């Protein structure tokens, strides 16, 4: 009963040729209409959103805090001797900082020298297209001391006492607000509380806080944070080739051959946290320089 | 700030809708 | 070696009844007047087994629970659970942080099968439980003569070869061989279907043990008289014992509904594995490994399995079975509720099923005029004229001259169903006089009987003389009844409207044609006459002792004939007409005499008035029957004697060329052969019976229908449906509901199958376009086993779109429950639109939150990564893992909501298959509540506090609720124009391609 393939009375795979043509033509017209309808509605949807601002921005309320070595488990395990053990790290650091070289930021028509001192926020009008393509403040690698160097094509980084720079999640129209001068016990930090978003790293428990001996922060002019002169963001369409602020963190006194946990928590009023997302506001890393 | 959404009001409205639609359906299947 | 055992039981029985009393007593070794010594009786009792059938095969309850956990649908869900745990095992050992989805899903599928088993088991068990409350087996002790003394012992203590005596009223214990009778009449109705009480004489009469009178049978009741006999057969070796043992050892077959579910699964898994395999090859051609592609194959196949269609189909069948139980039409098997509708050939029984199995006064004769009395079982018919003097005389002749009286408890019972002591004919007469002529108690004692004369062995006549209580004449009233040929010879005066006339042939021949009219109608006729004895020749003091001629045998006054027969039940003829209207072939199968079977056939509708048998044409042309061409005869009567000498091809031709067939004098084994002959054609068969002879026929039939009270226990157990009220019209109700639930199951199946497309398409394009997952797993559960359950259950409550009792029965080879048109609708057109609507809501959520749809291509690579917390959208923003996952889950929730929104329109269009929604109407209150509860539940799952934590379903921004509205409206409009072209153009395009 399963050899209905053909017969001398014209049937193929179950039906005739003229029926195959009728059904195929119907399905093509039907699905063509369905595609046109879906496309028209998706076009109306495209007409309900603008090009300079996302309609809903509440799902990114607390900005994240990422690092340069995007580890498979936020763990930095390598050997201070073997150069191939830490190749995966250095490769990502060089590729990340490849857009911050002095040669990359050479056009004066799209780059603006912010300054050697963190200043107030820079609002370049409204988010419309009435103005031309906004300028992006420059950020030379020299600001991250001891984690930039004047190395060749391969940034000879730190084998012993590694470097891990932190970055604030780029958000459109987000205006960072550092904590008030009434700091509720924020782990010794400089007195430059008004024009920089503080970020302080620490251990996680009584063990990690003891294993991690000394940490050295590097930033714009020497402050452990992000300068307000680089915010807010005006979208990729209006500000292409934008360079968000960077801040490096080096762990000098580490206990070699021991996996220790570090939590770099960014402080501020407009900076939220989440017990479910360990990256919203805060940031975790498991460093282990096994010799 | 545009980084805030009154989710409690929408959530409350959705729960009231779910309650009313269910009690209305119950009245529908209880024709008396 | 049970094959040979069953084959020796499909053969009609043999015997040794034709033996001289000496040869019998020599073969068995038994005293003809003393029986045997009690030690010999106990020696046999402990030798071959007590006189009782071996109990039925007990069915333990864990066996049928394990049965409900299996089958065909639950088996598909079982292979689905297995494939889920297989995919999960492949996912666990092979990759880091496996997803628990597959495990959650496998345990849910297992729970679905187990719960369906618990529910269906509780239902079938409830049916059998209420069935056990009908076994009222009262022990019945037999009168056995042993060692020369009469003793009453239990029926099981009776053995082979011993004298047994029976009295009018007692039940024949075992199979007896009569040796001496005294006007003894037994009741072979439950066994051989012989309606009228067949008498039992010691002399061998017919070569067939069933027809002869020298054999009493197991479970038969001696109506009147007393008799003696030697036990020839005992226990299971008896006639009804071999019949019951054959009934238990027969095959049930495959119900049509089950075969439809099986073919349904064939198509479900056919397309499921086609999609899974073609996408397995497609995924390997893209980039994914065998490890991943295997998970894709299993995911697509398991996803294409209707998880909730099992519970919905079960509840559908259960709902229709509920309505069956409401009308006292209980079904033992759940799926048996559907079989009546798919039936196309009903084999019915005459005695006790087509008829009331009770002698009833059919017609009367008075004033040379035939008067039909009401013969309904509940007395709901036309009442004859009861104001003439001829009736006032005939009613007294019958109410007085009759040896029939009511018993003790016969008070609260109705006039018909109450028990009467005596002859069956006298019982029918007593009931008709007690019903249409007041009461017979005070009417019988009003005329004090002086001298009587009972029925005679030759020239059977029954007469009696009574005093006259009239206030105008003291003459003695003499009455007599008997066969019309015996009364015509002893009559000279004729009563008419109150006066007398001579025996003129102008009205006497008019009496003869009336006798042949009521007789040829298959009825038994009797004649009643009376005369006023002259008080001058026989004064009030004279005593007419029953010795010599004290009464004038001739010169009597004939009042009229009174016929009688077992009438059909009340709604039996109308029901047969309804079945024929639905295209159901009605075939009578009974062991009764053909002269009565043909009359009842014409009287109920099996033989349409005007149609002629092969013999009727030869009689109308006065030519030999061997001359007429059987093709000129639409109806035909087939005698059991001729049926014994038939082949397969001959019976096939009997059923193929004759439209109205009546099988008479057929043995239970022949009934089974007939049912098999009907099944050879390929048509669904329903056997409706009551007696033990209907057991092997009800068992082998696609569906057996037993009478709940007028039926025997064996055929009641071997049947598949019970009529607790014996209302044969329930067969019509059943054939209607069986078609109704069939169409509604089609609607419900297309509904659950339409949602599969906007459930698998997210995963499909997730593999192809490499976009983030549009629809979640737990959300799919909240659809297939959450919201959709109430709408799909409500789809069973839909009514008829046209008259279903008008269309012909569905062809099993053509009208499948799930044909290739339903797949073209659900999977092809409606589900496709629903999938597009879901993807629209998906792109709306992502584009509004910053991820333009064009940017979503190839994004899942880094989107699903748990550590890349800087994923660029279309606006240059950096999204963490949990943030974008919150968006993906809050994108799964509206996809689920979109499913419900398009299911609104899908439910309204599936509610009607051909009619328009404006025509049918949203009168289905369960469907209205289905939509309200569906929507309220969908909203609750999104806005309940803690759902993004437990089920990962997050609240929705209200604009999401409207992203699906246009697609639903489109679905509704498209299906509406579809059904409109089906209405206006019933030819072929929209009808043979989409109408399922
Ligand atoms: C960056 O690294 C250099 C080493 O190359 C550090 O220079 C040393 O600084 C200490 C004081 O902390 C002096 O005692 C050493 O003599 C210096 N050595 C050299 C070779 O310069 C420098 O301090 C580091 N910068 C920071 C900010 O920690
Ligand atoms: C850097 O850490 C080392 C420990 O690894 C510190 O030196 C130790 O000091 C303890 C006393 O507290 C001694 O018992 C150990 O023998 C020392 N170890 C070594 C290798 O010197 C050291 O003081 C830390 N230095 C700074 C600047 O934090
Ligand atoms: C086709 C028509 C008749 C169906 C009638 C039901 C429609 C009108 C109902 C069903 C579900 C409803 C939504 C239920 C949930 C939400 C969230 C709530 O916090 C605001 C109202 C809002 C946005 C409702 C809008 C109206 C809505 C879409
Ligand atoms: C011939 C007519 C009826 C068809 C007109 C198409 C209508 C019904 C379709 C076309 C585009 C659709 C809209 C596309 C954009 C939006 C914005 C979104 O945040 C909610 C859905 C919503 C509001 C849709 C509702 C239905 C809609 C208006
Ligand atoms: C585990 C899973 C593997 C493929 C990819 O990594 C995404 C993962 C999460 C979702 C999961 C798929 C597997 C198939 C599903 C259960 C399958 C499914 C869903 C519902 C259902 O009833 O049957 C199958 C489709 C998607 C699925 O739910
Ligand atoms: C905060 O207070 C300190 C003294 O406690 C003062 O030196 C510093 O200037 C203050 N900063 C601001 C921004 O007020
Ligand atoms: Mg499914
Ligand atoms: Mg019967
Ligand atoms: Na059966
Ligand atoms: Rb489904």
């Amino acid at each position: 009963k399963k050899f209905i393939w053909n017969s001398e009375k014209k049937e193929f795979l179950g039906r005739t040729g003229g029926s195959w043509f009728k059904i195929l033509l119907f399905y093509v017209i039907f699905y063509g209409c369905l595609a046109g309808i879906f496309i028209g509605t998706i076009q109306v949807m495209l007409l309900t959103i603008s090009e300079f601002k996302p309609t809903y921005q509440d799902r990114v309320a607390p900005p994240g805090l990422t690092q340069i070595p995007q580890s498979q488990k936020t763990e930095i395990s390598f050997r201070p001797n073997d150069p191939q053990s830490y190749e995966s790290y250095v490769v990502s650091i060089v590729r990340f900082l490849e857009k911050y070289k002095d040669l990359a930021q050479k056009d004066d028509m799209i780059f603006e020298d912010c300054g050697n001192v963190p200043s107030e926020l820079k609002e370049r009008g409204e988010y419309n297209n009435e103005r031309g393509e906004r300028k992006v403040c420059r950020f030379r690698l020299e600001w991250l001391g001891n984690c930039s160097g004047l190395n060749d094509e391969t940034y000879g980084y730190k084998d012993g006492k590694p470097c891990v720079i932190i970055k604030l999640n780029r958000v459109l129209g987000f205006k960072p607000k550092p904590p008030k001068n009434e700091s509720l016990e924020t782990y010794p930090v400089m007195k430059y509380n008004p024009y920089v978003l503080p970020v302080h790293c620490t251990g996680k428990r009584d063990e990690d806080k003891e294993k991690v001996g000394t940490m050295e922060y590097f930033g714009l002019g020497g402050y452990p944070g992000f300068p307000l002169q680089y915010y807010p963001y005006y979208g990729k369409l209006l500000q292409p080739k934008y360079l968000q602020p960077l801040m490096a963190v080096q762990f000098t006194n580490l206990t070699m051959d021991t996996e220790i946990r570090i939590e770099c928590k960014a402080y501020g009023e407009n900076i939220g946290y989440s017990e479910k997302d360990r990256f919203q506001g805060r940031f975790d890393v498991k460093i282990e320089v096994k010799s | 700030d545009p980084f805030y959404y009154d989710y409690e009001t929408v959530r409350n409205g959705g729960l009231i809708f779910a309650a009313l639609a269910f009690i209305v359906g119950l009245i529908i299947i209880l024709s008396k | 070696k049970e094959r040979d055992m069953d084959e020796l039981k499909k053969e009609v029985s043999m015997d040794d009844h034709k033996l001289s009393l000496d040869e019998l007593h020599r073969k068995y070794g038994t005293d003809l007047s003393r029986g045997l010594t009690p030690a010999r009786a106990a020696e046999i009792l402990a030798r071959d087994g007590p006189n009782a059938l071996t109990p039925p095969p007990t069915t333990p309850e864990w066996v049928k629970f394990c049965r409900q956990l299996f089958g065909g649908f639950s088996m598909l869900l079982w292979i689905g659970a297995i494939l889920c745990f297989l995919a999960y095992g492949i996912q666990a050992a092979t990759e880091e942080e496996p997803q628990n989805d597959n495990l959650y899903l496998g345990v849910v599928l297992s729970a679905v099968v187990i719960i369906t088993g618990c529910f269906s088991y509780y239902q079938e068990a409830k049916s059998s439980k209420i069935m056990e409350s009908f076994k009222n087996m009262v022990p019945q002790q037999a009168l056995v003569i042993r060692n020369g003394e009469k003793m009453s012992i239990n029926a099981e203590e009776v053995v082979v070869g011993d004298l047994v005596e029976v009295k009018g009223g007692d039940r024949i214990p075992a199979d007896l061989r009569i040796i001496s009778a005294n006007g003894c009449k037994v009741d072979n109705s439950s066994l051989t279907g012989e309606s009228e009480p067949q008498t039992r004489s010691p002399d061998f009469t017919n070569e067939n043990p069933l027809e002869t009178r020298n054999i009493a049978f197991f479970s038969t009741n001696c109506v009147e008289g007393t008799a003696r006999g030697i036990v020839v057969y005992t226990g299971d070796r008896t006639v009804m014992g071999r019949i019951a043992t054959l009934a238990s050892g027969l095959e049930g077959g495959q119900t049509p509904i089950a075969a439809e579910i099986e073919h349904f699964i064939h198509i479900i898994t056919g397309v499921a594995v086609f999609l899974g395999v073609s996408f397995f090859i497609l995924s390997l051609i893209l980039e994914y490994t065998w490890l991943e592609a295997v998970i894709f194959l299993i995911g697509i196949i398991v996803a294409n399995v209707p998880e909730g269609l099992l519970a919905t189909v079960t509840v559908c069948l259960t709902l229709t079975a509920k309505r069956m139980a409401r009308k006292n039409c209980l079904v033992k098997n759940l799926e048996a509720v559907e079989t009546l509708g798919s039936t196309s050939t009903i084999c019915s029984d005459k005695t006790g099923t087509l008829t009331q199995n009770r002698m009833t006064v059919a017609h009367m004769w008075s004033d040379n005029q035939i008067h039909e009395a009401d013969t309904t079982e509940n007395q709901s018919g036309v009442s004859f004229d009861k104001t003439s003097a001829t009736w006032l005389a005939l009613s007294r002749i019958a109410g007085l001259c009759n040896r029939a009286v009511f018993q003790a408890n016969q008070e609260n019972l109705p006039i018909l169903k109450r028990a009467v002591a005596g002859d069956a004919s006298e019982s029918a007469l007593l009931k008709c006089i007690e019903l249409c002529c007041g009461s017979v108690k005070e009417m019988r004692e009003r005329y004090t009987k002086i001298v009587e004369i009972p029925f005679n062995s030759t020239n059977k006549y029954q007469l009696s003389i009574h005093k006259n209580p009239n206030t105008a004449e003291p003459r003695h009233l003499l009455v007599m009844k008997g066969a019309p040929e015996r009364i015509l010879d002893r009559c000279s005066s004729i009563l008419i409207h109150g006066k007398e006339q001579p025996l003129d042939e102008e009205l006497k021949d008019a009496f003869q044609n009336a006798y042949l009219e009521l007789g040829g109608l298959g009825e038994r006729v009797l004649g009643f006459c009376h005369l006023f004895l002259p008080d001058e020749q026989f004064p009030e003091g004279f005593q007419f002792d029953t010795d010599d001629v004290n009464f004038p045998l001739d010169n009597l006054c004939f009042v009229g004939l009174i016929s009688m027969i077992d009438p059909p039940r009340a709604a039996v003829p109308d029901a047969v007409g309804k079945c024929r209207s639905a295209g159901i072939k009605v075939i009578m199968v009974t062991g009764d005499h053909p002269i009565t079977a043909k009359a009842i056939a014409k009287g109920v509708g099996i033989i349409s008035e005007g149609n002629e048998t092969v013999e009727d044409i030869a009689a109308r042309l006065n030519i030999p029957v061997s001359q007429v061409n059987p093709r000129d005869a639409k109806a035909c009567v087939v005698h059991g004697s001729d049926l014994k000498d038939m082949t397969s091809e001959q019976l096939d031709d009997i059923l193929k060329y004759h439209t109205e067939i009546v099988f008479a004098r057929t043995s239970p084994q022949q009934k089974l052969i007939i049912v098999e002959g009907c099944q050879r054609q390929g048509a669904i068969v329903a056997v409706t019976g009551d007696g033990v002879n209907d057991s092997p026929a009800s068992k082998k039939a696609d569906i057996g229908v037993a009478m709940g009270i007028a039926g025997s226990d064996v055929s009641k157990q071997a049947a598949d449906m019970i009529l607790l009220d014996d209302n044969f019209a329930s067969i019509v109700t059943g054939v209607e509901e069986g078609r109704l639930i069939f169409d509604n199951l089609k609607k419900s199946i297309a509904y659950t199958l339409t949602s599969n497309i906007p459930e698998i398409t997210p995963f499909l394009i997730f593999i192809i376009a490499n976009i983030p997952l549009p629809l979640g797993t737990v959300t799919i559960l909240c659809i297939d086993l959450g919201t959709d359950m109430v709408p799909a259950i409500s789809l069973a409550y839909e009514q008829a779109e046209s008259d279903i009792m008008k269309r012909q029965p569905r062809n099993p080879k053509t009208d499948k429950l799930v044909n290739e048109q339903l797949i073209s609708m659900a999977y092809g057109q409606i589900g496709m639109i629903q999938a597009l609507g879901g993807f629209f809501t998906y792109f709306v959520i992502l584009a509004e939150n910053g991820f333009l749809p064009i940017h979503l291509l190839g994004l899942r690579v880094n989107w699903d990564d748990r550590w890349i917390n800087d994923v660029e959208d279309s606006y240059g923003q950096q999204w963490t893992y949990e943030q974008r996952k919150i968006v993906e889950f809050t994108c799964h929730t509206p996809f689920f909501v979109t499913i419900v929104v398009v299911q609104w329109a899908d439910l309204v269009i599936c509610k009607t298959r051909r009619n328009s929604v404006f025509q049918q109407g949203m009168k289905n209150k369960i469907l209205i509540f289905g939509l309200f509860e569906e929507t309220a539940l969908a909203a609750f799952l999104s806005y309940c506090p803690g759902m993004g934590v437990a089920l990962r379903m997050y609240p929705l921004k209200p604009t999401w609720w409207f992203c699906a509205f246009p697609y639903s409206l489109l679905i509704f409009v498209y299906d509406e124009v579809r059904k409109l072209i089906i209405r206006r153009r019933p030819g072929g395009w929209v009808e043979k391609e989409t109408y399922y």
